[PDB]
């Protein structure tokens, strides 16, 4: 036997839902490049360390 | 030189006059824009949804097909008006 | 009370009625271009105090004409790719 | 003298507005990485062309 929403909450819910959906898409977009670049430059660093131990074994 | 600088001071007074003339025309635009200091009422939502359903009624049976052109032209132009705001939101994006 | 009316007067249901009551022969094409030119002329030009707007329209029209003519050769330098 | 909205349109407008705001944020997020990577790989390609004309001048 469903119990009708005290409408305050039925309002408060789905709004916040879509707020969070937007927040998530925004975070994804805003964050991808920084991590991509930090990791790629760390890859430069690790290749350099590899060649270091190659010449400084 | 200094006279040109003095002319610039007069120009500054002229610029103040330019602001002075713009403000009443802007105030008339403000009178049209002063209707809402908070988001629109959810009171007429019923009227709008009911008008929408009445449009659907006029559509389903094929009765709106007795209209004249000018009316449909107007309707479509305001439809495209509403539409441009979608790209406007994209702009915000 | 009339078969032929201003295309704005006619309705959508009888839309094809108007489309079929009217003629299409090139003579009836000149006899349309003329009506357009003369409406413009006798409404915005042939008046004792004609203004800029009595002329500026055809200029800013020719402009858009020759812009459309050129659209092809301008898709090659859009500053942004994904529009 | 403002003219009250025929409410249909006052409804139709701001909805579409925020739809478009969401669409824009989503497009931004979804699109950034692909272009970043295509351009960076094109940079690999152009460095390769540079070294090509270096050795094949
Ligand atoms: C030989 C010796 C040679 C000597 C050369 C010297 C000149 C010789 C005599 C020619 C003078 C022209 C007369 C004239 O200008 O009309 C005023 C004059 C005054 O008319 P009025 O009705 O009595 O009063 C009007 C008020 O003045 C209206 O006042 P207002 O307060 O309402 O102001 C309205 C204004 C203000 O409103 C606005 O603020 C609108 C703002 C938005 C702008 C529009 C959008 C622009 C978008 C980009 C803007 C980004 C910024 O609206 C506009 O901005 C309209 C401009 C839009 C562009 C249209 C351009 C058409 C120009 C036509 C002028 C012809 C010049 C020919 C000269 C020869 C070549 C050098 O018109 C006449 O009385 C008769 C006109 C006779 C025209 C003769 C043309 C001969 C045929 C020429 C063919 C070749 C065309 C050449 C095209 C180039």
């Amino acid at each position: 036997p469903p119990v009708q929403v005290s409408p305050l909450i039925k309002l408060g819910r789905y709004s916040a839902l879509f707020l969070g959906v937007a927040y998530g898409a925004k975070r994804y977009n805003y964050l991808k490049p920084r991590a991509e670049e930090e990791r790629r430059i760390a890859a430069e660093e690790k290749k350099k360390q590899d060649e270091l131990k190659r010449i400084e074994r | 030189a200094q006279f040109v600088r003095n002319l610039a001071e007069k120009a500054p007074v002229l610029v103040n006059a330019a602001v002075t003339y713009s403000k009443p025309r802007l105030a008339t635009f403000w009178h049209y824009a002063k209707v809402e200091l908070v988001p629109p009422t959810p009171a007429e939502i019923p009227t709008a949804i009911q008008s929408l359903k009445k449009i659907v009624n006029s559509a389903q049976t094929g009765s709106f097909k007795q209209l004249t052109v000018k009316e449909a032209l107007l309707n479509g132009l305001v439809a495209t008006e509403v539409l441009m705001w979608f790209y406007v939101g994209e702009i915000i994006a | 009370p009339l078969k032929d009316r201003r295309l704005l007067e006619v309705k959508l249901g009888e839309l094809p009625s108007w489309i079929l009551m009217r003629d299409f022969t090139p003579s009836g094409i000149a006899g349309a271009f003329q009506r357009g030119y003369y409406r413009y002329y006798n409404k915005y030009v042939n008046v004792k105090k004609g203004s800029v707007a009595g002329l500026s329209m055809v200029l800013a029209a020719y402009v858009v004409f020759n812009y459309c003519r050129s659209y092809k050769e301008l898709k090659h330098e859009r500053l942004r790719k994904y529009h």
